[PDB]
Parts: C-alpha cells; structure tokens; sequence
RNA sequence: ACCAGC
C-alpha cells in the first residue's frame, strides 16, 4: 500500500503539463520524489504496485486525479496508462462517509480552523483539524511575489515549476497519511483483528463492510458521468431569454402607472421612490393601503407573502384586483430568468465548448446518504407542471449529441422507480401487520387509489399528502395542502391512522429503541440520548438530528441506498453484456436525481436492452438484502428529457 | 528624476525571483534589486559606464512602468562592464533576458543588454561599434515577434560582418524557455545558430521544394 | 460567493443570515447589510443624489453601478457622469444639462470610455456611442453583461477604438450599436445589427426593445464596404425593370 | 425570508 500525491498546472477540464510527485510507502518508509522530467518513472512505479497485486492511496483521487494521470501521459508521451478501480482508494471518499456530520461537531472547534474551513472535507482543512499544518503555498507565494515586488496577476502560481512546490508537494502527503491513519484508526467499519496497510484487493475490500465498497463504486461511476456531461441546447434557450426577457419589461410598465410613487423620509429628508415589484414590502405597503386586511402573521408585525395569499387577496378597486395577478407573473418571470441566464451559477455560464453541461455531483452529501448536486443543479430545473418548463427540459435534451461517425442524433431512455419509501415503509413494518399491507401496493398502482379514497383533485397532491401525513406533520401542514382548516386536518389523519394501526406501533417502537428520556421546557427540548445513531441496511451509522425526524431518517436513508446499489448494478449487467460505455461506445450515462436516471444510447435496440435489464438489476438489489417486498420501475423512451420525465 | 538612489536610503535587498526564473546569485551578480520607497515595492537595475562606476537607475513598478532617474546615454549596455573581451557575446533584447542567460552558465560566456530595446536600437548600436570589434562571434538573441525580425534585420547593418549570427527560438525570447523546461534548445542555440540570410536574397541550392510544387500547380 | 449560514442577531433568526467570502454578512429576513475648469466635483460637495430618470426609464440601482449621478450644484441640476480607469479611479467628468453646455472636467484622454472599469473578461461586448443608449442596454440586460460606450462621439471612431485595441482583443464577438463605422478591430470578429428607428432609446419607449435583444444574440456579420453580392440585389433589379 | 427539485 503507497501513498501518492501529484501536482499539476491546472484542473482536469484543461490540464497539459505534470509538474511534481510524491510516493510514500509502506514498506520501506521512503518519501521517493519526482521531478518534471521523472514522469515515466512515476508511471512505472505505480504500474509495479498494480502489478504486484496492491492498492494506491490518493485523496479526491476518483474525480481529478487518476484522470489527470490517464489524460496526461496520453498527451505528453504518447502511451495508454489505466488504474483499475480495485486497486485505487481514496481518502476523501471514505471521509465522506465515516465524518458524515462536520456542520454539527465543527462548533467549539472553531477557535484551529480560520471560518473559511467551517466543515470543509478538503485536504487543507483536515491539515488544520489534525494540528499538522506548516504554511501554505499560494499565501506564501503571493508574499514572496509582493516581497520581490512583481505583481500577482491571476492567482495562476501552477504554471512554472520550482522547489517550494515540492515542499508543499511533500506536506501534501504528510498530512493525507496523517488522515489515512486516523480513518483506518475506526473500529465500526475496520475490525481491529487485522492490519490494512498490508493486505490485497481481495482482502481490504471482501474482509470489512459493503458500505465502504458501494460508496467507492458509486464514487467512480457518478464521476464517470460527471466527466461524460449532459448535452444542451444554447439556440432554444437563448430564444427564451429573448422571449420573456420582454415581457418582465412590460409588467413593470404597464404596472408602475397602476401603483404610484412615493415620498419616503430617508427639514425632514425625503426621496421620490418607485414601485419594485420585486421586493415584498412594496406590495406590502401598497395592500395596506388600499384595503386589504391579511388575518394571517407569521411576523411578529408583518403579515407574510406568498403564492398562496396573493390567491386569496379582495381588494375594493377593481384595477388593482387584475394587477396582483400581474404582480404574480412577474416574481415568476424574475425567478426564471435569474434561474435560467441572468443568476452567477446560471446554464449559460457553464457550458463547455462542445456543447455540455458538466454538474458536481457529491454522492454523500445529505445526512440520510442522498447524494446533493452542485455547480449548476441539475435536480432543480422547473418540471413540466410549472409554467415555462417544458420549454426549460427541451433544451437539456439527449437527441442534441449528433454522432461522430454516421452524423445522427441519439435516443435517451429513462427509468424511475414506483413508490419508492412508501415502499420501504411496507418492508419496515412488515413484521408488526404480518405482512397484509405490502399486498395492496403490488395489487394496482398505490397514489391513484390514495386519490380515489381521499377526493384530492390531482395525483401530485395525493402524494404531497401521503408523504405530508407519514413524516409527522401538525394539524394545519396537512390541511393546508387541501386549503381546509384544522377540522379536515384532523379527519384524514384519523381517517388514514384508524386504516392500519401499525404506523404509530412502528414509531413507538423507534421511540423505545433511540430515545429513553426527553425533559420538557416551555420555549426548548432537553433530551438525554441513548443511541444518536441508527444501523442503515449496510451498518453505517446513520446520523439522527432530532428526535421527531427518526422515521425520515430511517425510510430515506434506506430509500435512497437502494438506489445507489441499483444504478451500480445497472451497468454492472451491461458491460459484462458485450457493450461499452462512453460517447465512443453505445450507452452514457448523464445525469441522475434523487430517483431516476437518465442515460443516452446509440441505437433503439440499445435502449431496449438498456430498459430491460434496469429491472432485472432492481430485482437483484430487491433479492440481495432479502426485502420483504417486491421492488419494480418504470422506463419510458424518447429524444429528449420532456417526454422522459 | 532626483539622483541616484541609494541602497541604504531606499532599503535595497539582493534577492531572487521566484516568479521569473531567477535566483540570488544572479542578481548578486548582475546589480538587480529592489527597493521601498512610497509603499509599494519597486525594482530597480543598475547602468554603469565601461570603468565601473555607477551612472543611471531604472526603476519599474508592478505595472510595467520606466522611469530614468537622470542622464541617460545611448553607449550605456545592462551588462557590458563585466566583461572586456572574450570570444562570444549573446545580445538580448530586454533585461530579465540577461540574468535568464547567465543563471543557465554560471558566469562563463560575456552576456550585455540593450538599454532601448527594439524601438531605437539602430541608435545604440551604431555609437557602440568599437566595443564590438574586440570580439570574435556576435550571437544576436531577439524577440520571435514582427518587431523583433524588423529589430534583428535593421540592427544587422551597423554591425561588422562576419561576425553577426542569428539565433531562433519556440519561444516568445528566453524567459519563457527558461520557465517551460525547454534549458537544451537554448544551450544549442548559443554555440550553434543560424549564419548570415538576410531577407531578400536567396540562393540557387536552396530552392528545390518551390520550384518542384511550383510547376505542379 | 456564497458559503454559509449563521445565525443573525438583529432579527434573531437561525439560518438567515449567509457569510461570504468577501468578509460581508446579509441577513434575508431583517434586510441588514454589514460589512475647461481641470477640477474633479467631489461628491460631498456637489450633493450627489442618485435619482432615477422618469420620462426615459432608468432604475436606481444601474446608476449606482455605472455612476451616473445628479448634482444639486447652483440651484440647478446637473448630470456628471464619470469616466475610471483600468484600477478604477476617477480621471474626468461630463457635466450635462438641458442647454447641452458640456463642461468636461479633468484629464479627459483620447481612448477613455464608459464603463470599462467593471467588465475586463467575457464573451460578447455590445458598444454605443452616447450614454443613455448604454444605460438602456444596461435597464434590458439588468446590468450583467459587458457594455461599454464612447466617449468623444461617432466622429473619433477612428481614434477612440484604434487606441485601445487590446482592450477589445481579449472578447470574442463585438457588436456595434453606433448609428440606424471602423474597421481597425481584427477581423472575423466584428457584427453590426440593424434597428428599426435611430437608436436603442427610441426602441425602448416604443414597444420594439424586444427587437433589440434579438438584434443582439443574433447579429448579422460585418459586410465591409459598400461591395455588393448578386443575390442581395434581387428586389432592385425587379424595382428598375418596374420603372 | 421566497422559489425550485426528489
Ligand atoms: C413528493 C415527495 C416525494 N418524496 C419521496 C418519495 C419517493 O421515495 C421519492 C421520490 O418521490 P416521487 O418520485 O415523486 O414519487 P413516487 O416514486 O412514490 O411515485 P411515482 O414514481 O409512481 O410517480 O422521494 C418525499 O420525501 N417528499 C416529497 O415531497
Ligand atoms: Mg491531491
Ligand atoms: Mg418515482
Ligand atoms: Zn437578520
């Protein structure tokens, strides 16, 4: 087992050059080094430690830096260089699941860390943690720069090589050992009856838990296809710009006359201000004054203002009663816009030059092991119920990669899966109802029924109440989703508590399991806790923040690692079916939210094969952990993600 | 524009430069520093006259700025009083491109500068020809820019023949050489560079390849 | 750049507050922020109030981005746009009013332009030849797209944008919005687009400012001279075989 | 505080 750290001139969207290496091993204890011109030496060394059967040690290691290697001695010297991905681990990717929870431990430590590092998993901020911290090069490059009296001209200090990036280089090292040990330093997921600094790839991964093997998988595939892209169209969605960029200048034309001006006090001192649409005390004001009571303060002395009282709001004039509704589509354009073109992270500036947009995707983000999505978010585009969204998923579209060889566009194929946690929640309690509620869900579709027997008017809402009334609402929360009072509020929860009588015996048994005293203060919650942690469906511990959300934390967090082992699964089968994956082969993946993928395919045929064995894979996860249930998707086909929502 | 400047009264300081290619010895060497006067540090090299003595400042800035501090002559060369004879000289265009040039040899070929550049270097070259004439090979390192071939072709004139060679470079002078790793072509270049072809006259041999894609259009 | 939350203690909320990395706080709940005549008029003295422009359409905030601000020197009112530089310093004025007695002040060079202080890199570039032009292409781009403008007239075209010329040279499409011409900038570069009235101004308080945008992220490439093809004549050689 | 997503 080696240690290796690397250093390059820049990120791997466009990197040309290798500057500098360290290797530690573990073996003969030797901080070997490299130069520029030592490069091939480097790519030996780590094919000998391939060769003879061990693992190589990096950090951020699955996203930038054996990609760096594979990209750089390709275009440098002109020679193929793989690592396969049994032998490659990482330390950031096993932080992310032992140290899962920074944000609430970080607290009294911060006296050490600058604030800038407040819960940072970088490399740096585990130098700070560790108190094994010895200066740091772009600070001391820039001193060094001011010192000699050249300026410092774009924060670009990896572009000439020299002997204080070595030292870093060297410190770099030290302190990813440093983290190494204290990870292998954990009991819960490495037992302490055997040396991991000695042992193979079959014994590192095969004698420890399946939660640190299905998260480096996850982590390889998900920055495979983060590295592959999700192809976009510049021309249709510079057309909407162009289109409802002149409409939100004509509601505040054609609105400014209908709201006047005022004198506000800035001898007395006033200033001619103007009607903003935008902000939510000019309307207040301006309801305040034209006759309109709100009978709703969620502010101590300000009513609150939103989509759902600008609906239930009378005034006398009768202008004013058509302007709220422009008032309305306006905020709407506004968020559109800043969304779509206009925002610092929108889609317009970061589309690479062949034509893809290219998301960070952090598989172990969320508390309960759902995985978050960055830079820009691509599960936070508007879906095809709101306004203006069909027109926003047309453009991120799987049928815009014309194919380098024939010139043909390609087919996408999407697959969801049904009733996911509610699903879940029937394996969970299966064992308290003896099992006579998992045969209703496999006996027709779940949320229509739902509808049918709650008289909700659409399925979306069903499921916004279902999901509303499981994970421990109040007596408006689910009311509110209906627009009745708490009398409603109260009937469907007795009406869906008195059908199965197991949901409460479920919740009282997570209550004598976590909990065992909670003392009761008029303005707060002091709690003496038992267990803070729960065993997840592959021993890790699940952390739990409070004591009401123990059943959302226990369905998501084994909702969503099914999930993750099915979509690994899913091309598990496919390349060990005869296929390859790429732009250069038949199948990619490109982008995958908290329950679908999305993966585009060459040929019609490829996509049939795609949408089969995506179900034999979902009933392999549904047979590997032995669920009480009968796990099944959906798959629909077509050019673009519009029709394949 | 006052006098000249003092180490000591302007807090000079003999040091390297990382974000060159520079180290200290050099610069020990030459008279390159860098002193503090109105907060921002500004560097600072040194002329002197043919004896030895010191004879004008020029001080940059950090945004590339010239100022002479008084008298400043046309026989004045960034690197000339080191040296009183040899066998080879290699003449550089700025002035970084000097230290660049004797940190690669460690003090051993006599290495001088311009005091212009490429602007007026007709001028400096013409009232500097009787230092040239103990020499015994002149290898001119210019800019590969449209300004430096007009500099390399006009300055050529003034100069003894004979003794005039031209060097090329992938890169854009010296620095960027010394920066990319590319420390064996400029080694090459020096003891070996191109001879006498000034543009214009070409010779019979060397017209083979136009002349056969030429009757083949 | 946004990084996190703090609790904020003027509202006393809990994840209102959001820290950045510029050292600046801002709560979204208690909407508290923390942290010639050669003489350049300082803005305590000359009552700088950035008031909006009613009869054009101009908000308040894009003159205090662009720094186009109103006097209440004399008694009158007064207009003084400022001109910065490349570390972004004040070098000269314009004061304008109703009589167009233009009193520039300061050291009022030859290649000086509006608003090249905030916009250094990008794509695309849209250029006019007045101020309010410029603040009208600001008003529809909401002040996030790189717009400059001239400040010596249409008659130094070919001394304002011959000087600066690697200025222009690091965009990759710049697009003329002068007059409804020069050719020093480097070729394959260069869009002129078309308008159906005499500026940008008379677009926007006329219902064609949607005509604008779309003469901007789809303009037409720069024909040179007054050279023709043989096709864009098809209409005239019908119209003198019509006479 | 507002919107959007699963
Ligand atoms: C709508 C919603 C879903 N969820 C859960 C339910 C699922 O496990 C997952 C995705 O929800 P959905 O995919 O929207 O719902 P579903 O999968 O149960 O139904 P179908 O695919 O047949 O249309 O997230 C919430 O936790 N909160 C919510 O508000
Ligand atoms: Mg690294
Ligand atoms: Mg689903
Ligand atoms: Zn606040």
């Amino acid at each position: 087992m080696i240690v290796s750290a690397i250093a390059a001139n820049a990120l791997l969207e466009s990197v040309t050059k290798f500057h500098c290496g360290v290797i530690y091993d573990y073996s003969t204890a030797e901080y070997v080094s490299y130069r520029p011109s030592d490069f091939g030496a480097y790519l030996d060394a780590l094919e000998a430690e391939v060769a003879r059967g061990g693992l190589i040690v990096f950090h951020n290691g699955h996203k930038y830096d054996v990609p760096a290697l594979t990209k750089l001695a390709k275009l440098q010297l002109n020679r193929e260089f793989h690592l396969p991905r049994e032998n490659c681990i990482d330390t950031l990717v096993l932080s992310r699941l032992i140290h899962s929870n920074l944000k609430d431990t970080d607290m009294g430590l911060l006296r050490k860390l600058p604030g800038k590092r407040f819960g940072s998993h970088a490399l740096e901020a585990w130098g700070y943690r560790l108190g094994e911290m010895k200066g740091e090069y772009k600070d001391d490059f820039k001193r060094m720069l001011e010192e000699q009296g050249e300026e410092y001209v774009d924060g670009m200090e990896w572009w000439n090589f020299n002997e204080e990036m070595m030292d870093y280089n060297v410190q770099d090292v030290v302190v990813t050992k440093a983290l190494l040990e204290k990870l292998l330093s954990d009991k819960h997921y490495f037992p302490p009856e055997i040396d991991f600094t000695d042992v193979g790839y079959t014994t590192f991964w095969s004698e420890s838990l399946e939660a640190v093997d299905i998260e480096h998988r996850a982590a390889w595939l998900l920055a495979k296809q983060e590295r592959n892209g999700f192809p976009f169209d510049t021309k249709a969605i510079e057309e909407l710009y162009v289109e409802l960029a002149a409409r939100r200048s004509e509601l505040l034309r054609k609105l400014t006359e209908t709201f006047g001006s005022w004198y506000q006090p800035k001898y007395t001192p006033v200033e001619h201000v103007v009607f903003n649409p935008s902000s939510r005390d000019h309307i207040q004001k301006k309801l305040q004054e034209a006759g309109w009571v709100p009978t709703k303060y969620t502010d101590k002395g300000a009513p609150v203002v939103d989509d759902e009282v600008l609906e239930g709001v009378r005034v006398d004039d009768p202008e004013k009663q058509a302007a709220i509704d422009l008032i309305k589509e306006y905020l709407m354009i506004q968020k559109r816009i800043g969304q779509s073109a206009e925002g610092d992270k929108a889609w317009l500036r970061y589309v690479a030059e062949d034509g893809k947009i290219h998301g960070s995707v952090n598989p172990n983000g969320a508390v309960t092991g759902r995985a978050t999505h960055a830079f820009p978010n691509l599960a936070q585009i508007p879906g095809v119920r709101s306004p203006y969204g069909e027109q926003c998923r047309a453009a991120f579209g799987a049928e815009h990669h014309l194919d380098g060889i024939t010139g043909k566009p390609w087919v996408q194929a999407g697959i969801d899966a049904s009733g996911l946690e509610l699903r879940c929640l029937a394996h969970f309690m299966a064992r308290f109802d003896n099992g006579e509620y998992a045969h209703e869900i496999l006996n027709g579709d779940i949320h229509t029924k739902n509808q049918i027997a709650a008289e909700l008017p659409t399925r979306d809402n069903a499921k916004t109440f279902i999901y509303g009334f499981l994970y421990g609402a109040g007596d408006e929360k689910i009311g509110q989703i209906v627009g009745a009072g708490k009398e409603r509020g109260k009937e469907l929860k007795k009406k869906f508590l008195e059908n199965t009588p197991a949901i409460a015996a479920l919740r009282e048994s997570i209550q004598q399991t976590l909990v065992e005293s909670s003392q009761w203060v008029a303005g707060e919650q002091q709690v003496k806790w038992k267990r803070r942690w729960i065993k997840g469906l592959d021993g890790r511990k699940v952390h739990v923040r409070s004591p009401h959300a123990a059943l959302n934390t226990l369905l998501q967090s084994a909702g969503a690692l099914i999930c993750k082992l099915w979509i690994i699964k899913t091309e598990e089968m496919l390349v060990e079916k005869g296929l390859k994956h790429g732009w250069d082969g038949d199948f990619a993946y490109m982008a995958w939210v908290h329950d679908e993928i999305q993966v585009g395919c060459r040929t019609e045929e490829i996509a049939q094969v795609v949408i089969e064995t995506a179900q034999e894979a979902m009933r392999w996860v549904g047979d590997h952990w032995n669920f009480r249930c009968l796990l099944d998707t959906e798959g629909k086909m077509g050019p673009n993600w519009a029709i394949c929502h | 524009t006052y006098n000249v400047w003092n180490f000591g009264e302007s807090n000079g300081r003999y040091s390297a430069l990382t974000a060159r290619g520079i180290s200290k010895e050099t610069c020990q060497k030459a008279g390159y520093w860098i002193a503090k006067v109105d907060g921002v540090m500004y560097q600072v090299a040194d002329y002197r006259d043919q004896n030895g003595n010191i004879v004008s400042q020029k001080v940059r800035d950090k945004d590339k700025n010239f100022k002479t501090t008084g008298s400043h002559k046309s026989d004045a060369l960034f690197g000339k009083h080191l040296w009183n004879g040899g066998k080879k000289i290699v003449v550089t265009e700025g002035e970084i491109d000097m230290l660049t040039v004797m940190e690669l040899q460690d003090c051993k070929y006599p290495v001088v500068s311009l005091g212009h550049g490429a602007s007026a270097a007709k001028k400096t070259c013409a009232a500097n020809y009787e230092y040239f004439d103990q020499f015994e090979q002149i290898i001119l390192m210019f800019d590969m820019d449209e300004a430096g071939r007009k500099a390399v072709e006009e300055a050529a004139q003034v100069l003894p023949a004979g003794k005039v060679r031209v060097a090329v470079l992938p890169c854009k002078d010296a620095n960027e050489c010394h920066l990319n790793g590319h420390d064996r072509e400029i080694m090459e270049q020096v003891w070996n560079a191109g001879p006498w072809i000034p543009d214009g006259v070409v010779s019979a041999l060397s017209l083979r390849e136009r002349i056969r894609e030429h009757l083949s259009s | 750049v946004f990084l996190y939350h703090i609790p904020c203690d003027n509202c006393g909320s809990s994840d209102g507050n959001s820290l950045f990395s510029d050292g600046h706080t801002f709560c979204y709940v208690c909407e508290k922020w923390t942290a010639m005549t050669y003489n350049v008029w300082n803005f305590g003295e000359s009552n700088g109030r950035y008031s909006a422009l009613t009869a054009r359409g101009i908000s308040k905030e894009t003159c205090q981005k662009a720094g186009y601000w109103i006097a209440k020197v004399d008694g009158v009112m007064y207009q003084v746009a400022d001109y910065r530089d490349q570390n972004g310093n004040i070098v000269s004025q314009k004061v304008r009013d109703k009589d167009k007695n233009f009193k520039t002040t300061g050291s009022h060079k030859s290649d000086a332009l509006f608003g090249k202080h905030l916009w250094n890199g990008g794509k695309k570039i849209v250029v006019t030849e007045g101020e309010i032009d410029m603040l009208t292409v600001m008003e529809l781009q909401d002040c996030k797209y790189p717009v400059v403008s001239l400040g010596h007239g249409a008659s130094a075209a070919k001394k304002t944008c011959a000087a600066n010329y690697e200025y222009f040279d690091q965009f990759e499409q710049i697009i003329l919005m002068f007059d409804m011409a020069a050719q020093v900038l480097p070729a394959g570069k260069v869009r002129v687009a078309v308008l159906p009235c005499k500026d940008a101004n008379e677009c926007h308080l006329n219902g064609h400012d949607r005509e604008i945008m779309e003469q901007v992220w789809n303009a037409g490439p720069w024909i040179p001279d007054g050279v023709v093809s043989a096709l864009s004549l098809r209409e005239r050689i019908r119209e003198h075989l019509s006479s």
